[PDB]
Formats: C-alpha cells, structure tokens, sequence
C-alpha cells in the first residue's frame, strides 16, 4: 500500500477448471485435464461424493457412455477455427489441431 | 471480512460479486423476470450462499472468497489476504483482475 | 498518532501518520489563531513522524487541536494537547550598530573625544519583554575596557572620563540583544 | 500524453494534459528530490501543453515520473523519462566589483598608483565547477589595457609595472562570471 495504490482492489480470476476422469473405449482412464464434454462433466458431478449426488461408478454402463461422447464429439465445418482469436481464453489448448465440436462447454 | 473492510472505500466495504450470471432460460421464466433476476452484485452482510464453494468445468472468470487477512506487524502498509477460489484439483490459474483491470493486455 | 509539542520558534509539533491511507492532510487549530494550519501527507510511511513548526508566539498558556481529513471530507475524532509555550531562544542579531560621532566622509579615529553608540531595535521585543541589551568595549589587547547593560535603549554614550578611568585602571565594541531564558542573540554585533 | 524534456535554469519539462476529464492535477517525481511537483490542470484545452521548470540541478543523470491524479484520488500509470541535466547557461551578473584602494569620502582617481579589485562570490559556484571571472581593462580611449582569466578567485591586484607597460605599448573596467557550456553572466559588472 502506497500512495498511489490508497485502497486494495477487488480481486477475481480466469482458470482452467477440475480435471475429470475421461475415459476410453480401450480401458484406459486417462483422468489427467478438464474435459469440454458435457458427459464427462455430469459424470464427475454426480460420482463426486465431497459434493454432488455421491454416486457410485458401478450402477454407470461406460460402453454406452463412450459410445455418447463419440456423438458429442462430432467434427462440425459451418465455421474454420481461424475466425477465433481468443481460442486459448476460449479453451483451446491449440489453435491449429482441430478445435471444433458440436459442443463445447465452459 | 471484519478486517478487511478498514481497507476498502465504502462503496465496497462488505460487496462481492456475483457467481453463474446467467442462470438457464426456458419458457418456464417471463423474458423480464428473467433478465431484472440476473444480477452482477450479492452483499455479504447477511447473506451466507455467497460463500458457498463454486465448481468450475471449462474455462471460467470467478471472484475471490477472503478467508484471512492481516498486516505485517512492523510495516503495516504490507497486506497478506488469502483467497479461496474453486473445488478440486483445478488445470491451474491463467490471469488476474484487480478491478477490471486484466494483468494481460487485452 | 503520538501527538507530541517539542520545544526547541517556539517549538515543533510532530505526531505519527493515521493508519488511514485515504488521508490527505491534516489540519492544525491553535488556540487563539484566526486560522489552522494544514499538512499535506505527500508521502506515505507509517513510521515516520510529520512536523509542524510553532514559530512567534509568547510564552503562554496554548491549545492545540489536531484532525485527519479523509479524501471524502469527512474528519477523525480530535486529538488534543495543551501546554505552556515558551520564548525563542535564539533572537535577532542587533542590526545597525552604528556611532554617530563621526565625519564627513568615513571615520577611523572618530570624531571629538568620546564615542556616542545607536542601533535598532530587534523584532522580538514585539514579543518578550525583559529584553535588554549588552555592550562590550575592549582595547587592541581585548582587554576589558567596560561592559554595560541598556534596559530597552538604543543608544548609549562613551565618555572621556570613562576612556581616562579605564586607561588609569588599565577601540572595539561588541553587542548584543538577551533576556532571561537563554533568550540571546545567535551573534555578537560589533564595531 | 508526449511527455517532453527540454533544455534551455536547467530546462522545462512539458506534456500534453491526459484526455481524462477529471483530473486535478499531475505530479512529478525528480530523481534524488525529497517531495514530488504538484501542478493544477485550472484549464482544460486537449492540445495545449503544460509546463513545469526545471532550475537549479547540477548537470547530471536524472530520471522522471510523472502521474495524472484523478478527483478520486487513483492514479494513471506512470510514464518515465531519463536523461542527462546540463548547466543553466545565463548566469548570475557579478556583484559588489569594487576597488579596495579608495580614500575617505570616495574616489574619482584612486588612491595610490595602482588599483586593488575585490568582487562577491557569484550563486552558481555552489553547483557548477570550473566557473571563472573574466577580467577586462580599458582606458577612455576604450582600447584594450588588459584581459585576465581569474580561477575561483574574488580579488585581483592592477599594478604601476602592468600600467607603464600598457601605456608602453599604447580607467574602466568590466568582469562577468563565465565557463565552459556557453555558462556566462547575462550581462558584465563594470566599474
């Protein structure tokens, strides 16, 4: 504090939200980054049992689950990821590789 | 927060900021009921769901929940606060605020 | 904070800055002036003390009120301090010692056969009484030749007689203004 | 805005006032100074400059920073500016020249053969080295008797050798304060 800062500011942040357990068809779990999917996103919410609906994983069929994502994650061309400046603020990790789905959640 | 009120100018001195906006729209809400409940600013005087911990999937802005602040003993105009953000194991912080203010250029 | 009088001008007050960033200045009413003084908080530091200099008063019976003012105008509670204050000690060199015995041109022997002394009156017996004023006169030995004291007098007349008396016991001069108190002239005038 | 030095009294500083309509006043923070400039924005014009003086600052490094206050008492970003400081070039006219061999009552010629010359020790001294006097002696036929160069030094001695030489070879005089830098009093001290 000086005298030209006479007060402190309000305080608010940007981040990269709660990694979540994406899974994989082969078995893997790779659990490692967020997810922009909305089914990753329901499944950490309701599995989490510090808050949420504490859910157990065994009542959820994960074959019928990643077959969901591979829809949700469909490729869509109405637009080119160069009209996105703000791609990293927007989530992308990567403004090159293929940025574009039907969804994406923030 | 008691505390950290002698440090701010009145119009602050017990505000916080909103968290989620924009809640979800459906026909269930009339278009002005709507937007006149979207509101920017909560006082924490008597009110407690403020401090209610936020999840966060994606990319978000959020506002700081204070849970300590005090003063170095020989120098008072050196300040520690420590703010609370989110739940989880988050990707990591990426930029501040203070006020409007964005560290990072626009 | 830690509002302080301190003698020595009359004296300084000095006091610890407010805790209160937002402070601007701060503002001084004494008792019996028309109005306060103000202090600008041009630099911020908790532990160093602002000043402010107390300068031409009597000695006397004095009050003293000092207030932060926040930028939005509003005012701490007062602080408050009374005290006696007390004579600058250190006056006035006398001005103008002068001898009015002396000739057309510029003397170095003076004129007829004694000396006859003016000088003017210093500000500060505006002020303090029992001031007086103390004369000098010695010889190329510097030796004593006399020594007087003038009650609130600004002239003073060597005599012959003095010059044999002090000769027969046995020019430079030196004055100054003084009182009590160690109320003195930081100099010697002289001659 | 296009916060400006400016050499010539060591220079001005100069800008453009902020576009924010509320500001009251800039201030300035020198180098090595223990309190900022303040300076009040009475008129708003967008393209009129403003001006603070720079005066009395040794030549030298020096770096600046200057800030827009708003009513609310936040401030803009500083913008910076460092440079090098140079002399004041217009000095201070010599004072007191003054012949030393002069008679009871005053002098038309001196007294004595030669003349003797004193002068008072100019300001600019205090901050510039290598200052010096410039010495020049003319008779009515204002030909040039002498010129001398006198180094830090307040008395110079004419002499009956130095008149029966130039009178030889064949009063008034002049003297300014002078260095290097173009440093020179405004005008000469003459006698």
């Amino acid at each position: 504090i000086n005298e030209n800062r006479t007060e402190i500011p309000e305080v608010s942040a940007e981040i990269q939200g709660k990694k979540v357990k994406v899974y994989h068809s082969d078995g893997r779990v790779t659990a490692n980054s967020t997810s922009l999917n909305g089914i990753w996103q329901t499944l950490d919410y309701l599995t989490s049992d510090r808050y949420g609906a504490n859910i157990t994983i065994d009542q959820f069929p994960l074959q019928q689950l990643i077959q969901e994502a591979a829809i949700l994650d469909i490729i869509d061309e109405s637009y080119q990821v160069s009209w996105q400046p703000y791609w990293r603020y927007v989530g992308w990790t990567n403004p090159l590789a293929e940025n574009r789905q039907i969804v994406q959640m923030n | 927060i008691s505390i950290l009120a002698k440090y701010q100018v009145q119009e602050e001195r017990y505000k916080l900021k909103s968290k989620k906006k924009l809640f979800g729209l459906s026909r269930s809400y009339s278009l002005k009921k709507y937007y006149e409940t979207v509101t920017k600013e909560v006082d924490i005087d008597f009110n407690l769901a403020a401090k209610y911990i936020p999840v966060v999937y994606g990319v978000q802005k959020i506002p700081g929940i204070p849970i300590f602040a005090d003063t170095e003993l020989h120098n008072p105009n050196i300040v520690y606060v420590v703010y609370a953000f989110a739940e989880g194991e988050i990707d990591g912080f990426l930029d501040f605020s203070f006020g409007d203010n964005p560290m990072i250029c626009v | 904070r830690d509002f302080k009088y301190t003698p020595t001008k009359n004296g300084e007050l000095s006091w610890l800055p407010s805790l209160t960033n937002n402070v601007v200045y701060y503002s001084i009413v004494h008792s019996g002036h028309a109005e306060p003084y103000i202090v600008q908080q041009l630099e911020t530091n908790p532990n160093e003390r602002m000043i402010q200099e107390i300068i031409g008063e009597p000695a006397g019976l004095a009050i003293f009120e000092i207030r932060a003012v926040d930028i939005n105008g509003r005012r701490s509670s007062p602080v408050t301090l009374s005290i006696e204050l007390n004579s600058a000690k250190n006056l006035s060199v006398v001005s103008n010692f002068r001898v009015t015995n002396t000739a057309s041109g510029d003397v170095t022997e003076f004129v007829g056969p004694d000396v006859k002394l003016a000088w003017d009156r210093i500000p500060e017996e505006d002020i303090i009484e029992s001031i007086f004023y103390t004369l000098e006169i010695h010889d190329p030995q510097n030796r004593m030749l006399r020594s007087v004291r003038i009650e609130n007098q600004y002239t003073y007349d060597y005599l012959l007689t003095y010059n044999k008396a002090d000769f027969a016991l046995q020019l430079y001069f030196r004055i100054r203004a003084e009182g009590d108190d160690g109320e003195q002239s930081v100099e010697w005038a002289s001659i």
